[PDB]
């Protein structure tokens, strides 16, 4: 099968379904996908934050036990799980620092230049000096339950996307 | 190819067909 | 590029695009089943043994995609004993060099010996295993599989039983 | 030609299965 | 310059000096040293008890927000807090199973070999069997307020000195 | 050097040095 | 007192000091720094190229001991840059994984605005790595040229000093 | 702090004392 490798406060383990499944991780085949789920009380999660926003990242691998074929698939997880929080007029987006690379915004399936032009523009302010920051204009939006925001990083290597819905909560 | 942020856990979902070269 | 081919060499690494690994003696080949790595014998990064006329091709080859959040890696060894089997007379002669892989399963046409109610002897396989690995397959189409476990990995190398 | 290095007297062939498998789910 | 990593629970909680200090951790800037001091009620210990003797470990690491060098320092703490518990004549240690290993002993600045014989030289007579339980002299003991114990224990792979004052605990 | 866990029953303090030991002293 | 983790391969091999020293790293105390020295034959490198181009990257990490520090000492170096005609020196980055975010040239930062690289003389292509098109009057034409790159490399800042003196 | 590169090597060097807390 495959089991799950994980690098936690610098050390690498090999983690089975079984010991994976009862610390938190849930494993399911689809037809077309291969899913991996982690509940936030998993093991080997590493919790940052900024201001009250909660980031949690888990460097993951799914390496395979046929040696054969030996095959090992990076599943890096990256989540602001308390994203956003809002204002009368801002949705915010807090990130702290942690590896990872802002390289693209995208917000219900358009994605934003970096420019600070374009950014002002789709009303996004970006401050870089702890931590990403973002400031989203809620007029913008198309919504309650109806606005998605993927900020792609680049997290060691590793180019993950993060989706998150800008309710306000 | 994305990681799926809910306030209860992180998806994440790999396709099972290794894309080809050319 | 989908891929990146990555040849362990001298002890050390080299990340090869798709182009530059084509440049430097690759293949690559995409079926609706498979993925298909070839390397010609001149390709770069190939370790060359010689025992007796006989030489072994390892590759320590690994696919390593530069893809996004999947960043799928495959390791894809590669071993060949290109010159065996030499033949005189009353016997094929395969001859493999002590080269840190293990000899973990011998496969003739179709015919796992390890899962076999037969014998090795009875299959008419003479192994020689001080000095390396040496088969004596008497003479009196077919093929034979060879298969190793090289730093971790199970690696089915087959060849013909023709003589050359 | 699945995971085997098919071996030539010009190249060495090895065929990798594209579909992957599964997890304890599909045949545990 | 640097942050102080949590790991408790299979989790790391990476807290800046500002959100450190508010959840029971302290940090101190010295010439020579680089200090930090927790209470007992700091954020993520995990305590451990064996008989009237508690045992707090705090899984730590600083690691620097500064990046330009990327430093992790292992600064694990273990703490024999009711440690010892003295009736008479005799000093009593005992700390738990808690997945250190006892490594070294240290009385009194004095380095002692890990045999029957060398610790009974030195007045210690260490029980393995049921946790780890020293029975010191309390005469082989100077008496002063400067009595201390070292015990060094791998965990997890650390090497974790630990210096408690032999004064009863009353 | 080193780096010992001082243990009081009220408090835990790990002094650390700042100069990093040598390769070769 | 340490030993030399080196990442190759998918896995983290751990060198003792001597046997680092055999397989081409060198270590140095003065009593500002510590000093970790590698050829370009050490063990471990991982290698990219760029059109003849050669990048390497060692992933060390010293680690020490009751204090048991370990640091990240990574090297990037692009060995062959800058290759140089009449008129440019072409400095080739094959993409490994290091995010760039920062360009000195001559102790000159430039934020990264491709207008302003484009007025200081510098062309930047992006679409097969980083192609920098310096203009050889731009530089002084001597020992003293300069190049930095600053990447984020596995949540690292790592400045790479290259000499912007022709190829050889 | 930066690596050096030159024609034969490639060389870091690190500072001795550990930086403080702010
Ligand atoms: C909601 O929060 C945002 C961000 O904190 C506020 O937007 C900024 O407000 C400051 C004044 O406090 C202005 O100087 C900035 O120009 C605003 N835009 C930014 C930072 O992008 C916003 O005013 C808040 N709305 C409230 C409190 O009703
Ligand atoms: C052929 O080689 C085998 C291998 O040892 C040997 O036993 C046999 O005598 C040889 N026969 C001839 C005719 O060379
Ligand atoms: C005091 O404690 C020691 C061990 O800690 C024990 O052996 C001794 O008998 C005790 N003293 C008594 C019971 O008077
Ligand atoms: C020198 O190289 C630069 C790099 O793009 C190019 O623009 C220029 O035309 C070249 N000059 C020659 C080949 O004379």
């Amino acid at each position: 099968f495959w089991d799950l490798e994980v690098k936690f406060t610098g050390q690498t383990s090999l983690l089975g379904m079984s010991e994976a499944r009862q610390r938190g991780y849930q494993f399911s085949s689809d037809p077309y996908y291969l899913t991996v789920q982690a509940s936030y009380s998993a093991f080997g999660l590493n919790v940052f934050n900024l201001e009250n926003q909660r980031l949690y990242v888990a460097d993951l691998r799914l390496v395979s036990q046929f040696g054969s074929p030996r095959i090992s698939i990076d599943t890096p997880m990256i989540c602001a799980r308390d994203s956003p929080s809002c204002n009368s007029t801002h949705a915010t987006v807090l990130i702290p620092f942690f590896g990872g690379v802002l390289t693209g915004i995208n917000v219900n399936s358009v994605n934003i230049q970096l420019s600070s032009y374009s950014l002002q523009q789709h009303g996004i302010t970006l401050d870089s000096r702890n931590g990403y920051r973002l400031y989203i204009k809620r007029s913008t939006l198309k919504g309650d339950r109806n606005d998605v925001l993927v900020l792609t990083f680049i997290y060691y290597g590793k180019t993950v996307p993060m989706l998150i819905s800008l309710v306000c909560s | 190819s994305v990681v799926t942020c809910t306030k209860d856990s992180m998806t994440v979902r790999i396709p099972r067909t290794l894309s080809g070269f050319d």
